[PDB]
RNA sequence: UUCGGAUUGGGGUCUGCAACCCGACCCCAUGAAGCCGGAAUCGCUAGUAAUCGCGGAUCAGCCAUGCCGCGGUGAAUACG
RNA sequence: CGCGGGGUGGAGCAGCCCGGUAGCUCGUCGGGCUCAUAACCCGAAGGUCGUCGGUUCAAAUCCGGCCCCCGCAACCA
RNA sequence: GGUGGGGUUCCCGAGCGGCCAAAGGGAGCAGACUGUAAAUCUGCCCGAAGGUUCGAAUCCUUCCCCCACCACCA
RNA sequence: GCGCUGACUGGGGCCUGUAGAGCACUGAUAGGGCUAGGGGGCCCACCAGCCUACCAAACCCUGUCAAACUCCGAAGGGUCC
RNA sequence: GCGGUCGCCUCCUAAAAGGUAACGGAGGCGCCCAAAGGUCCCCUCAGGCGGGACGGAAAUCCGCCGGAGAGCGCAAGGGUAGAAGGGGGCCUGACUGCGAGGCCUGCAAGCCGAGCAGGGGCGAAAGCCGGGCCUAGUGAACCGGUGGUCCCGUGUGGAAGG
RNA sequence: AAUCCCCCGUGCCCAUAGCGGCGUGGAACCACCCGUUCCCAUUCCGAACACGGAAGUGAAACGCGCCAGCGCCGAUGGUACUGGGCGGGCGACCGCCUGGGAGAGUAGGUCGGUGCGGGGGA
C-alpha cells in the first residue's frame, strides 16, 4: 500500500491553504495532547508555538484545547500577527481542533 | 451502529437434541433446533451410528463357512 | 521471406542511409560471421536468398543465425505512373543495413566449409562484404 | 485517390516569457497543453491551464523534481 | 432543443440549451435579474 | 452483551495453548481474531430488486446487522450485467458481534449441514485468513423455513492476525472449528 | 399424490451340474416416464364390446404381458 | 488501377440502415396415406454470417485491411 | 410556422350524452364438416391530465404523437 | 520626426526534445532456456495422461528495429538582461 | 475530364522556440451532460497471486503485492491519484454590469484573464464559483421572425413603421 | 541562553533519501491500546472518522541504526553527433580543420542531507 489516505487527505487539505499565501496555524492533535505552530512558508520559520505539553495541563481535552488556543492568541497576536489560515491537517474541523480553533479567536481571526 | 432499522440482538435461549445453550445473543429469542453437534451428536465426539464397512467384508464372511 | 506479422503502420518514409553503426556488429551467437561494408536496403527476397545459399552448402547442416530483419515497408507506384494522387503500395520489406553489422553469421560448421557458404551467401547481396571469425574483440557479456 | 489529407491548425503553444523578463499584471506567461508548467508564486493558471503574471514583476523558473516545473513572479518589478 | 427562460414579469432575462428529455418538466432553476435581484426563473416558449 | 460464551474461551482457553505452542514473545503477537466479513453474490437478482431486499433482510437477522449493497463494477454482458446495477449484499461484522455470530456458526450452524463431514483445511489464503461458503440460509437458528422464498447461500470471510497459515489453522482449531483433518 | 411401478442399490428363497453373459420369485431401500396421446389408425351389432379373475397345453425352472380355453359382472348404437 | 453493389444453413433469398435472440421457400431426416412412387399431411435437424484486425459492455450488424463476386467507367490522344 | 383531420381491446374499423367490455371485420382458441388446402357454421375474448353535469368512449380547455394540406426560408 | 535603440558579436539566465543513442513505455523482432494455452500422436473416454526437431502467452539469458516509440539527449536555435 | 477533395480537432512530416508544403502517412468533429455543472466533505486505480456456494477468463466478497500502465462522455495528444478519477451533502456562478493587462494575428476573428460593483451559492474559515482536465462540436454581413424597453413618431395627439 | 544527543511538529533538496533483510526504542514523546456515555461517525462495520480515557504493548505503525541482492545516482578516458571552415565519391555516402560534445558501458557512489520551532536530556 503507497501513500496512505492519512497523508493523502493531509496533503489535500494543506496544499489548499499554502496557495492563498497567508500564515498557516497548524495543528498536531495526538492520543494525548494537542500542538499548534504559525508557519511561514517561503522563509521556512515557525513563529508562534502552543501546547498541552508545553503547558503542562491536563483535564477533558477538548477543553484543553480551547485553552492551548486561546493561548496561541495570546503569545501570536504580541508580535503583530493576525489573519492566519486554519491548517486542520489530517484532522476533521471538529471537536478538539474545532476547540482549539474556535478558542483561537481575539486574534488570529477568522475562524 | 446506527440508530433504527436494526435488530435488537437480545440474549436468548437455545435448545436442541441435547440441553440448553446459554450463550445465544442473537435476535428472536428463544429458538429451537434441529440437531446442534457440538454436545456430541453428529460425527463430533463421532459415534459413526448405522456404519458398515461391510462392502468387502460381507462377501468375505457368510461365504466364508456356508 | 520474412516479414513482420502485424505492423504498427504500414507505409513508413523512406529516411536516410547515413552512420554506419548501432549493434548487430560484434558476432554474438555464432563462429563466423557476414559484416556489411556499405550501406542498402536489404530485401527479404534478398535475405532468403542468402539464407538458401548456405543451407544448400550444408546439405540442411550446421546452424544459420541471419540477425537482420525486414520490418521496413517498401512501397511503389503501379506502372502506369504519375505522380500523386497519393503514396501507394507496399512491395516488399527491407532491412536497413549500414556498414560494420553482423547479418547471418554460421556456427557448427568446418571453417572453410562455412567460409564457403558464407562467401556464396555474399554474391546474393547487393552491397560489399568480409568473412569475420569471433575475438577477445568480440568480448565476452 | 487518398483517404488522408487532413490537419488542424497550428496552436501557436509554449513559453511566452522566460526567466528573468520583466512581465506585468495579466500578461500570460506560459502557454500549454496539461498541467506542465504548474503555476507558482504570483502565478495564475486560466480554464485551458494557461500561466499568467497576477502581478507586476519578473519572471523565475524552478525544477522541483516530482513536484514538477513552476513559474513564479517575483514581485517589486 | 434550444431554451428560454421568462421569470414573472417585465420579461427581458436570459437564455439556455437543454439536449435532453430530462427534465420533461416545467423546468425551473433560480437566476438573477437584470432589474430586481435572483428570482425564480420558468422556461417558456 | 460483552460476555459471549466462545469470546471468553479465547482468553481463558485459546490464547493460552496457542503461546505454549508457538511459543510467542509478546503479548500482541499473538494471533487476534478481526473481522468476519460475510457476502452474499447475488446476481441472480438483476432487474428484481424485491428479491435482493428479502435477503438482506434474512442476513440482519443471522448477523443483527443490515448489510450493504455491493454494485456492478463493470459491466460484463455475457451473463446480463450492466454496471452498477445491484450484484448483492456485504456485511462486515467484528468486536463482539462476530463473535456471537461465530458462535452460533460454530454450535448450531454447521451441524445442521447435510452431510458435513468438516471444513476443507486448504482454505486458508497461505497469509493465514480463512474463507468458507455456505449452500442453503436455514442452517441459521433464526431462519424459520417458512420464510425463505428462495434458497441463496454465501461466501464468509475471517481475518486473523496470524501472520502464517499453521498458526491460523491453530486458532481456529482451538476455537472448535470442525476441520476435515 | 397412498396415482403409476420404470430404473437402480442391498439382502435372500427355489429349479438346475451350473443362473456372468441370460433365469423366475421374496423382502428393504429406490422411486423414472407418464396428467389421457400429431398426421393417422383398430376392434366390436348382445350375453357382443368393455371389464374381472381361473385353468390347462409346452415345461427342471422360466423371461407367458403370448397362445388356446373357462366362467364372473355386463353397456352403447344402427336414421340410413 | 477507378467508382458503386455484394459475400449468411445443402440451393436461392431476407436480416445489416437502426448493436442485444439469425428468418423464408426449396431441399434433407423421422413418421403418416398408398400395393407402391410422386403429390399431400404430422414432426425434426442443420448456419457463425468470406477472412483478419479494431470499436464497444455486446458485432451478421459500425470501422479498417486483405480476398473472391456482380455492375459501371477507361474520354480528348 | 400555419390549417384541417385524427388517436378505441392484438390489427383495421365504425364511435352515440342516458350504461354501451363499447358495432362490425379479420386475427387467435375450442367445437362441427374434412383426400389436401380452404370455404361455410357454432361458441370464447377508449392518447393524456384537468374540468361541466346525476351519468363522459360523446362537450370544452390543455398536452403528446400521427396523417393531411398551404406557405416560407436571410 | 526620434535619436543609439540596428544587424552581427561578448557574458549571463531561461526555453526545446531533433542529430546521436537507447529499449524503461507502444509496437516490431533473432537465438536459447523455462514454461500457461494448445495443433496434437494419442493413452481413456471419469477427473486422468506422459513427450515435444510445430504454433506460442507471460518469465529469464543472449541480440536487434521504429516518422506518428523514448529511460536519455549534443551541437545549435529562440527570447530577455 | 473522370475520380477524390474543400470548414473544424489530434498526431507525424516539421530540421529540440514559433511557423512551415505536396492528390505526403494515420485518425477524428458538425455532438453531448440539470448532472457529466458549483462547492464542502470523504475515497483511490488497472492489473497479478492466494482464498471463497451457485460464479465460468472475468458479477460480488477477503488477503497480500501493484506509482499509475486505470479513470477522466467521444478521436488523438498533452495532462492528471499531493486529482482532473469515484462517492456523498447542500446547491444553480451553464449570474448581471464591467474588465487592467496580454496570447494570437494581414483584416476580421479566435483565446486567457486578475480585479471592482451588484445580488448570491458552498464552506468553520482561508477561500472557491462568470459551466464541463484541456485542445474539435461551427457560420461575417444582409433580409426577416419573436419577446421587452426606455428611443424616433413627417403640422399636433395618437397610430403605422422603425 | 549556547554546543551536543533523543523525540514530536513542520518545511526544503526531490530516490545517493527507495524495496528487501537484520537489529533496536517506550522514561518521555508517538503509536497501537481501554471504552462508545457524550459531540460526531460509518451506502453494513467506532475499521475509518469522532469523543471520554490511561490498565497494558512497543506485536503493528513510526523513529534510529546496520547490510549493496534489487532499485537509484554515476566519472575519467574514448567514440557518435555537431555549430563554423574545407575536401572526397556516379551515387548511397565518406573524410580533414576549428570549437562544442553525448548516449550506453566501465570505475565507482549511496541504506540520505538539511531548515525553523517544540519536548526532553547534558
Ligand atoms: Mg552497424
Ligand atoms: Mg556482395
Ligand atoms: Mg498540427
Ligand atoms: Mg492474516
Ligand atoms: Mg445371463
Ligand atoms: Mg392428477
Ligand atoms: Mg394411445
Ligand atoms: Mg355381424
Ligand atoms: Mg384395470
Ligand atoms: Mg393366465
Ligand atoms: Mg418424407
Ligand atoms: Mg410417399
Ligand atoms: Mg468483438
Ligand atoms: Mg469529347
Ligand atoms: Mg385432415
Ligand atoms: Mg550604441
Ligand atoms: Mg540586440
Ligand atoms: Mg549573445
Ligand atoms: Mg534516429
Ligand atoms: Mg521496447
Ligand atoms: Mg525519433
Ligand atoms: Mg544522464
Ligand atoms: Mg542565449
Ligand atoms: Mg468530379
Ligand atoms: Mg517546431
Ligand atoms: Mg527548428
Ligand atoms: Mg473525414
Ligand atoms: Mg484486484
Ligand atoms: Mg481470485
Ligand atoms: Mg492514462
Ligand atoms: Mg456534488
Ligand atoms: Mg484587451
Ligand atoms: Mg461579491
Ligand atoms: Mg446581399
Ligand atoms: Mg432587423
Ligand atoms: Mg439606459
Ligand atoms: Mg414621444
Ligand atoms: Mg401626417
Ligand atoms: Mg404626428
Ligand atoms: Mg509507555
Ligand atoms: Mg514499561
Ligand atoms: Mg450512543
Ligand atoms: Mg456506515
Ligand atoms: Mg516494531
Ligand atoms: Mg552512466
Ligand atoms: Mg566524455
Ligand atoms: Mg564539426
Ligand atoms: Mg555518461
Ligand atoms: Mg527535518
Amino acid at each position: 500500500a503507497r501513500l496512505t489516505a492519512y497523508e493523502r487527505r493531509k496533503f489535500r487539505v494543506r496544499n489548499r491553504i499554502k496557495r492563498t499565501g497567508r500564515l498557516r496555524l497548524s495543528v498536531f492533535r495526538s492520543l494525548k495532547h494537542i500542538y499548534a505552530q504559525i508557519i511561514d512558508d517561503e522563509k521556512g520559520v515557525t513563529l508562534v508555538s502552543a501546547s498541552s505539553l508545553a503547558l503542562k495541563l491536563k483535564g477533558n481535552k477538548t477543553e484543553v484545547a480551547r485553552q492551548v488556543g486561546r493561548a496561541l492568541a495570546e503569545k501570536a497576536l504580541a508580535l503583530g500577527i493576525k489573519q492566519v489560515a486554519f491548517d486542520r491537517g489530517p484532522y476533521k474541523y471538529h471537536g478538539r481542533v474545532k476547540a482549539l480553533a474556535e478558542g483561537a479567536r481575539e486574534g488570529g481571526l477568522e475562524f | 451502529m446506527k440508530e433504527g432499522i436494526h435488530p435488537k440482538l437480545v440474549p436468548a435461549r437455545i435448545i436442541c437434541g441435547c440441553g440448553n445453550v446459554i450463550e445465544t445473543y442473537s435476535t428472536k429469542p428463544e429458538i429451537y433446533v434441529e440437531v446442534c453437534s457440538k454436545c456430541h451428536p453428529f460425527y463430533t465426539g463421532q459415534q459413526r451410528f448405522v456404519d458398515t464397512e461391510g462392502r468387502v467384508e460381507r462377501f468375505q464372511r457368510r461365504y466364508g463357512d456356508s | 521471406m520474412l516479414m513482420p506479422r502485424r505492423m504498427k503502420y504500414r507505409k513508413q518514409q523512406r529516411g536516410r542511409l547515413k552512420g554506419a553503426t548501432k549493434g548487430g556488429d560484434y558476432v554474438a551467437f555464432g563462429d563466423y560471421g557476414l559484416v556489411a561494408l556499405e550501406p542498402a536496403w536489404i530485401t527479404a527476397q534478398q535475405i532468403e536468398a542468402a539464407r538458401v545459399a548456405m543451407v544448400r552448402h550444408f546439405r540442411r547442416g550446421g546452424k544459420i543465425f541471419i540477425r537482420i530483419f525486414p520490418d521496413k515497408p517498401y512501397t511503389k507506384k503501379p506502372l502506369e505512373v504519375r505522380m500523386g494522387k497519393g503514396k501507394g503500395n507496399v512491395e516488399g520489406y527491407v532491412a536497413v543495413v549500414k556498414p560494420g553489422r553482423v547479418m547471418f553469421e554460421v556456427a557448427g560448421v568446418t571453417e572453410e566449409q562455412a567460409m564457403e557458404a558464407l562467401r556464396i551467401a555474399g554474391h546474393k547481396l547487393p552491397i560489399k562484404t568480409k568473412i569475420v571469425r569471433r575475438d577477445a574483440y568480440d568480448e565476452a557479456q | 485517390s487518398t483517404r488522408n489529407g487532413r490537419d488542424s491548425q497550428a496552436k501557436r503553444l509554449g513559453v511566452k516569457r522566460y526567466e528573468g523578463q520583466v512581465v506585468r499584471a495579466g500578461n500570460i506567461l506560459v502557454r500549454q497543453r496539461g498541467t506542465r508548467f504548474k503555476p507558482g508564486k504570483n502565478v495564475g493558471m486560466g480554464r485551458d491551464f494557461t500561466l499568467f503574471a497576477l502581478v507586476d514583476g519578473v519572471v523565475e523558473f524552478q525544477d522541483r523534481g516530482r513536484l514538477g516545473r513552476y513559474v513564479h513572479v517575483r514581485p517589486l518589478a | 432543443l434550444l431554451l428560454e427562460c421568462t421569470e414573472c414579469k417585465r420579461r427581458n432575462y436570459a437564455t439556455e440549451k437543454n439536449k435532453r428529455n430530462t427534465p420533461n418538466k416545467l423546468e425551473l432553476r433560480k437566476y438573477c435579474p437584470w432589474c430586481r435581484k435572483h428570482t425564480v426563473h420558468r422556461e417558456v416558449k | 452483551p460483552l460476555d459471549v460464551a466462545l469470546k471468553r474461551k479465547y482468553y481463558e482457553e485459546v490464547r493460552p495453548e496457542l503461546i505454549r505452542r508457538f511459543g510467542y514473545q509478546n503479548v500482541w503477537e499473538v494471533p487476534r481474531l478481526e473481522k468476519v466479513v460475510i457476502n452474499q453474490g447475488l446476481g441472480e437478482a438483476k432487474e428484481d430488486a424485491r428479491i435482493l431486499e428479502k435477503a438482506a433482510q434474512e442476513l440482519a437477522l443471522i448477523t443483527g446487522q443490515k448489510p450493504a449493497v455491493t454494485r456492478a463494477k463493470k459491466s460484463i454482458s455475457n451473463f446480463k450485467l450492466r454496471k452498477g446495477m445491484p450484484i448483492g449484499l456485504r456485511v462486515t461484522l467484528r468486536r463482539d458481534r462476530m463473535w456471537i455470530f461465530l458462535e452460533k456458526l460454530l454450535n448450531v450452524a454447521l451441524p445442521r449441514i447435510r452431510d458435513f463431514r468438516g471444513l476443507n483445511p486448504n482454505s486458508f489464503d497461505g497469509r493465514g485468513n480463512y474463507n468458507l461458503g455456505l449452500r442453503e440460509q436455514l442452517i441459521f437458528p433464526e431462519i424459520t423455513y417458512d420464510m425463505v422464498d428462495a434458497l441463496r447461500g454465501m461466501d464468509i470471510a475471517v481475518v486473523t492476525t496470524a501472520e502464517t497459515d499453521e498458526e491460523a489453522r491453530a486458532l481456529l482449531e482451538l476455537l472448535g472449528f470442525p476441520f476435515r483433518k
